[PDB]
């Protein structure tokens, strides 16, 4: 039925159409690529429903994005990564979802990364994938906030580790006691811990070993007061 | 069918226009389908308040907020006074609103309203902002219901792709 | 530089047209913007088919971890990928330059001018978050020079020595550098 | 100059009335109290308005001198000076023949929280009310007249004052009061 | 060449439905005010009149003005641009043939407020929680001698006057009664008391609350 | 000032920071050094302030020699009105047309959910050290004057007669 | 009223710590080692810290005064006003009691590129290294709690920071 | 359609943009029939005595001001002479544009143009720059030409 | 068939001028070049890059050629590595215009030290135009 018709959205429609986005959304590839943000949620859940009423053909899902915001800019909140993993999961009965992170994927992106269908979400083996430190670097609060704050923010952080053990099968003690400072793994331990279930080396490897820059000297004599040269490699 | 659906992913804004989203949900004679999506500040909780009974819809990492609305008077004393009898009628308003969305009694909403009030998805439900708690069962369920609304225009467009192609 | 050129039968934007012959010109310092675009660009031209995607830099200048997302990125598809050098290729625009097509497939124009720098970076707080960032930063600088040795063919304790300062590179320097492999002619 | 005229128990009230100039009247008037308690004080009264807390603290400084205070408004009295003035002693106010004297409210605001704002609205209606009823008892005036006059955005020559109950002389005779 | 006409919804049902949203309104017969009375929003509503009064085989088809505006009147109170605006607008929507329908969505302040009540009697529609409000008209700060001053007060004095006309032939009062009660002080109007009052005639149509909707089921 | 400070007067005025704590503190250290028997006066006039700077002050005040008899002048907010509070039992004296304002701690804070949790139980200790300090200044029990703090509390001099926080009125 | 208090052996290490400020007080205390070498030295601390190249500069002046230096805090002694604070005379460290004391770790400032970051965070774990060592050592407490607690920024009263042993007596015992 | 109508509703503008328009006006062929809604101010006065006359509707509700023109300029002293000059001819070539348009002595309009100048429309059609009340008739009328 | 380029540039920084001389020689057709107005340096160059025997100046035009510029920042060797470059940048300045104009290249750098300014009939001579339109 909506096969054929993809494909006529292909010939007469989506062919044309200038817009890298719009060539992308043809090829159901959803990049998510920048601080997430409101604006971004609202757009990603406009694709993602339009891309589950087009077919219950999969989605592919890169992401390069750096949590909501670098620590030295203005956060965002943590609610819409929270609405995005929400459609993810209810789409996903539907539709399969790679999820693969180029380049990296710090806190909230890092839910987003293993939000993906199991068995197909993928790291390339040089990313770094940070369960980073919790959170919120909004600070424009009063103390007449004070009494709602601590129950928003454990409200938040407590809500992520629920969301982060239903996508690793681990123990939310385990996410709790990690949080307390930015931890970010290796795609080998993201495998091990369960936030991806692929790790994608790439076709050829280029760089090698650096070991051979290790002196291996003998140890110093003991009539020999080594001077205050300070050093670089 | 024609039953609107919205999804409400809202940190903020004046409560006037929560309150003006919520009345222009209430003329549209068929449904509303309302979804809350991670939180829903006052007006975004207005917007959420609503929808239809029945469909409004809250996920389990949402958290909806009762407050009163934030102003700011610049004027004489008479000024001074009637604009405040503005935020104080605008402050019944919500509570009217409240009451008539959950059920509340009027005093415990406005004390609510007094200050600034949280809520997570369970107690959302309690007080009467929203029917159901949104879980992935309930999700799966909500796009299901847009694939369904949805196939009647996808329908159509199949024929006129089908004439055109 | 504006003007949509016509293509197979209608008015198309130069930019959009070259991509639709699988170039990709990238003008600006890899900013999070332009290399989100490169990379978003990359994974659509290797998703079309895989033939080969020509990568011409203008590139001034650039942020350390948007490149290397771009570089991965490069180096993920199945097509190969080649990289001229239109103008000049600084920076992390040179690393770029050392990015693509090992094997004979980096051309520069006859007065393109290369440099290459050990990657920046600035960040401050507590004292142990001064040394998470170090760490990590020491990191990027090894990386990035195991890359740029590999891709060469320079000792990696030479780059290290080398590449602490600025670098700076006329073609015929960078054919005898091993950094690129053939400079463009009128041919 | 103002040391020699401080020392003839003249005081300068001049320019816009704020919290720190308040404090400095307060302790000269103090201090020619504490000084001198039978010879009288001259305030002079150039100002275009104030603080309300600010002027209401040179108000008790100045309902507190034992020595008669008397006040001289000179060019401008803008609804806190003109509070003042009409706080000298009674006969022994006076103005300049073509003193501009003004009578009214303050202005203010809230923000945020509405409860806040509610605080604001009562604090603002009361600093209306403390006014009017002193300004009432040494205008001789129905509290209401006082009430509606200190609505009412105007200035005022010396003369209409003198008139109103406001100062007692003019400085000039009433030869150079012009409209 | 050709005069290309404009062809309206009669037979223009079979073109298809319009690309975006405002030519969706303005196809319903729909003139969406969200924006205070800026020479932008005159220039626009000027053209959707002229286009509406241009082709309407019949023109009694109403013509819809919703108002979320506060008019020709910054929040805080100080004139962001002037009556002439207003007039532009009102004289406007005067040139056409339909009956023109009102209604408010969240706020009508100040000249949106006269511009409501100057819909059809029986037909000025709210939101039941719309604000209403009622100011004198305000000039914008210029400097100069007195003659200056005069002359903007008899501007403004020619302002109010005016309004006060148009709320005397919308309210149904005396005309210096209606110059005391609405644009005498800035006064705020609940739904109720602006019906109370005229300005406005009935909620919507088809308003139904939700908990109402609930116990009706 | 110096004028008024040879006449022991210390002056609180206007909304407290570190700057006018310090100095403050340095006047009244002195004023000690000089005379530790002769009194002190001090004419409050303050908004507010930062709860360190008038604690500071409340202390400096408290263990010195002479009694820092707190006159105010104009207003007293919140935490000038606790300065005020805060003087020689019977030389606590109020102009008759100030205004005397009680409300709860204030500021911001910025990091983690651990930082900005330990920010947020220091403002919680703040709150109770007043609450307690203010129960003993006015002998009205923790939850009168926890009630109070808790929502803009502005009062005319008498009712704070009568409500502990001053002692008289200058009318004399 | 501060110079008339500095004929009196005061020092006010009031205000954040800076540049200029830390100058002022390193030459106060030059000048007070040069007109008694006896008698006692009393400063007097208010401050959210600041430097900590000026901090160990004034801690560097208090400890090359052969005269007797007091430490009381006022108020707010925060990441720089509390080392300073303990570095009084082992005896003779006071304060108000409601004063707040916070004990944190360094920060540094920023020129460069990563090698000249290698250089300041070098810099700064020596810094680290230094406070730690000097701090665990007056308050005659080891290096593995006091690591522990100055990396969590936690303000202390007068009584739990003198069982802390940053201060020997509360004016007032409250 | 052998008439050109032209709508006013403006503020304002450099009076040398008004003596543009209204010499544009009174060049092309065609007629003009000029309609000034709520206000025409000192440009968009000129364009509303610009058009033919006996078509220059004005509504009941609209206010027409003129005003001389006004300049800024600085620079030395035979800079600010000269600018000064020329300000005064503009201010010369719209009295007499006026006083052509409407019929009335360049020295009465001059009088006029001494100091901002409203008019209401009796005032304006009384005047002489607009000729007709724009009743609703009227444009009745010009919607139709425009269609037929 | 031949990119006829029109130039009137009052500036514009040198490496640019240099970039658009190579992407004028990269294609093989030959290249007009007019130029109206002013042709500055980083458009002199381009002036200069087209096909000899077809390069047009206006009887008004001015030609601008003088030596690059730059700013430096860093530590004292890294201001002599900036400095070096900015050096050759220079030199292959000089280098294409050696090529255009033919002229002894130590004297074309004497004349790109300050600015200089050339009238259409001098851009004729010097070799940077070939005809006057």
């Amino acid at each position: 039925r909506k096969l054929s018709h993809l494909r006529k959205k292909l010939w007469k429609e989506a062919g044309p159409p200038p817009d890298l986005a719009t060539r992308l959304f043809s090829e159901r590839i959803m990049y998510l690529g920048m601080p997430i943000d409101s604006s971004v949620a609202e757009l990603l859940t406009a694709q993602l429903f339009v891309l589950v009423q087009e077919a219950p053909d999969p989605i592919f899902f890169y992401i390069n994005s750096t949590g909501i915001a670098k620590s030295t800019t203005k956060f965002g909140n943590e609610h819409e990564a929270i609405a995005v993993y929400s459609m993810m999961k209810g789409v996903q009965k539907y539709c399969p979802i790679y999820t693969l992170c180029v380049g990296n994927a710090f806190g909230e992106a890092a839910l987003l990364l293993s939000a993906g269908s199991p068995g197909k979400r993928a790291a390339l083996r040089s990313s770094t994938i940070m369960l980073r430190q919790p959170l919120q670097r909004l600070g424009g609060m009063q103390a007449s906030d004070i009494d709602i704050y601590r129950k928003i923010t454990r409200e938040k952080t407590a809500t992520m580790a629920k969301y982060l053990a239903a996508c690793t099968k681990k123990t939310e003690e385990q996410i709790m006691t990690d949080f307390t400072r930015p931890r970010y793994f290796n795609p080998y331990e993201a495998v091990s811990y369960g936030l991806i279930d692929t790790v994608l080396e790439p076709k050829e490897e280029r760089a090698v070993f650096k070991d051979w820059e290790k002196m291996g000297s003998e140890i110093a004599d003991l009539g020999l007061w080594d001077d205050e040269e300070q050093p670089l490699p | 069918s024609k039953k609107v659906f919205m999804i409400i992913n809202s940190f903020g804004g004046s409560v006037g226009n929560g309150i003006t989203v919520h009345d222009a949900l209430q003329f549209i004679k068929a449904g509303s389908l309302t979804l809350a999506l991670g939180v829903a500040a006052s007006a975004a909780s207005l917007a959420l308040a609503g929808g239809t009974i029945g469909e409004r819809y809250v996920t389990e990492g949402c958290h909806t907020m009762i407050h009163q609305p934030e102003g700011g008077l610049n004027g004489q004393a008479s000024d001074i006074w009637i604009d405040s009898q503005e935020i104080m009628k605008i402050r019944l308003d919500v509570a009217e609103i409240y009451s008539l969305s959950t059920y509340r009694p009027r005093h415990k909403i406005l004390r609510d309203l007094d200050r600034d009030f949280y809520l997570t998805a369970m107690e959302t439900i309690y007080y009467g902002l929203a029917d159901e708690i949104a879980t992935n069962e309930v999700m799966h369920s909500i796009v299901e219901m847009t694939n369904q609304v949805w196939s009647y225009h996808d329908s159509k467009q199949e024929r006129l792709l089908e004439s055109r192609a | 530089c504006r003007p949509p050129g016509q293509r197979q039968s209608e008015w198309v934007d130069l930019w959009e047209a070259y991509t639709y012959q699988k170039v990709v010109f990238i003008k600006e310092a890899i900013t999070e913007d332009v290399a989100n675009n490169m990379i978003a660009l990359t994974l659509y031209l290797d998703s079309l088919d895989q033939k080969r995607i020509y990568y011409w830099l203008n590139v001034p200048g650039g942020d350390v971890v948007p490149t290397l997302a771009l570089y991965d990125t490069m180096q993920y598809v199945r097509s190969k990928t080649a990289t001229v050098c239109y103008g000049l290729c600084l920076g992390m625009g040179g690393f770029l330059l050392t990015a693509g097509g090992e094997k004979g497939y980096r051309f520069a124009m006859p007065h393109s001018i290369l440099m290459m720098h050990h990657p920046s970076g600035a960040s401050r707080g507590q004292a142990s978050e001064m040394h998470i960032e170090s760490r990590e930063l020491v990191r990027m600088r090894d990386y990035l020079s195991l890359l740029t040795s590999n891709a060469t063919g320079q000792p990696y304790d030479r780059v290290i020595r080398e590449l602490s300062r600025n670098k700076w590179m006329d073609p015929k320097q960078a054919i005898e550098y091993g950094m690129i492999d053939k400079v463009l002619t009128t041919p | 100059p103002f040391g020699l005229l401080l020392r003839q128990r003249i005081v300068f009230l001049g320019g816009e009335v704020e919290d720190f100039g308040a404090d400095a009247i307060i302790s000269q008037l103090l201090l020619l109290d504490s000084q001198d308690p039978t010879k009288d004080i001259k305030i002079f009264i150039n100002s275009p308005g104030g603080s309300v807390t600010a002027g209401m603290g040179i108000y008790d400084a100045m309902m507190l001198c034992r020595a008669d205070v008397n006040t001289y408004c000179f060019g401008l009295a803008a609804s806190m000076g003109a509070f003042l003035l009409g706080a000298g002693k009674r006969g022994k106010r006076n103005s300049m023949p073509n003193s501009r004297i003004m009578i009214h409210q303050p202005l203010g605001g809230a923000s945020g929280q509405a409860v806040d704002i509610e605080i604001q609205a009562k604090e603002i209606m009361y600093h209306k009310a403390n006014l009017n009823r002193i300004m009432a008892d040494y205008c001789q005036q129905p509290l209401s007249k006082i009430e509606e006059d200190t609505d009412r955005d105007r200035y005022m020559s010396p003369l209409e004052a003198k008139e109103y109950g406001l100062i007692d002389h003019i400085i000039g005779g009433e030869e150079a009061v012009f409209n | 060449y050709p005069e290309g006409r404009p062809l309206f919804l009669p037979e223009a049902e079979r073109f298809g439905n319009p690309p975006d949203l405002p030519s969706l309104l303005l196809q319903q017969r729909v003139i969406y005010i969200s924006m205070p009375f800026l020479p932008s929003v005159t220039e626009l509503v000027v053209a959707q009149c002229y286009y509406l009064d241009f082709d309407d085989r019949n023109r009694q088809r109403p013509i819809y003005v919703y108002l979320n505006s506060t008019g020709c009147i910054n929040d805080k109170g100080q004139a962001i641009s002037a009556d002439n605006e207003f007039y532009a607008i009102w004289a406007a929507l005067g040139f056409t043939r339909a009956p023109l329908y009102t209604g408010v969505t969240w706020k009508a302040q100040n000249q949106a407020a006269v511009l409501l009540s100057a819909g059809q009697k029986g037909h000025r529609y709210s939101f039941p929680h719309a604000k209403i409000s009622t100011a004198p008209p305000v000039m914008n700060r210029v400097f100069g001698q007195a003659v200056d001053a005069q002359l903007q007060a008899n501007e403004l004095d020619y302002a109010t006057k005016y309004y006060a006309a148009i709320l005397a032939r919308s309210t149904g009062k005396d005309l210096e009664t209606c110059q005391k009660q609405y644009l005498s002080r800035k006064r705020y109007f609940s739904v109720k008391e602006a019906y109370e009052e005229g300005l406005v005639d009935k909620l919507v149509p088809g308003f139904m609350l939700n908990r109402f909707r609930k116990m009706q089921k | 000032v110096s004028q008024l400070f040879q006449q022991r007067i210390v002056r609180l005025g206007g909304a407290v920071d570190d700057d006018m704590a310090n100095l403050l503190v340095a006047q009244l250290l002195y004023l000690d050094s000089v005379d530790n028997k002769r009194d002190i006066t001090m004419y409050v006039n303050s908004p507010g302030g930062s709860v360190t700077a008038g604690m500071a002050v409340f202390d400096t005040m408290r263990h010195i020699r002479p009694d820092v008899s707190t006159c105010c002048i104009g207003l007293a907010a919140s935490m000038g009105a606790f300065i005020l509070a805060s003087g020689q039992a019977g030389k606590r004296y109020s102009l008759p047309n100030s205004r005397i304002m009680i409300h709860q701690p204030l500021g911001g804070a910025q990091g983690q959910a651990t930082d900005i949790e330990i920010q947020a139980n220091e403002i919680l200790h703040h709150k109770l050290t007043l609450n307690g300090y203010l129960a003993q200044f006015t002998g009205q029990s923790m939850e009168t004057i926890t009630k109070d703090t808790d929502r803009d509390f502005f009062m005319s001099p008498q009712e704070a007669i009568e409500y502990g926080l001053v002692d008289a009125i200058i009318s004399k």
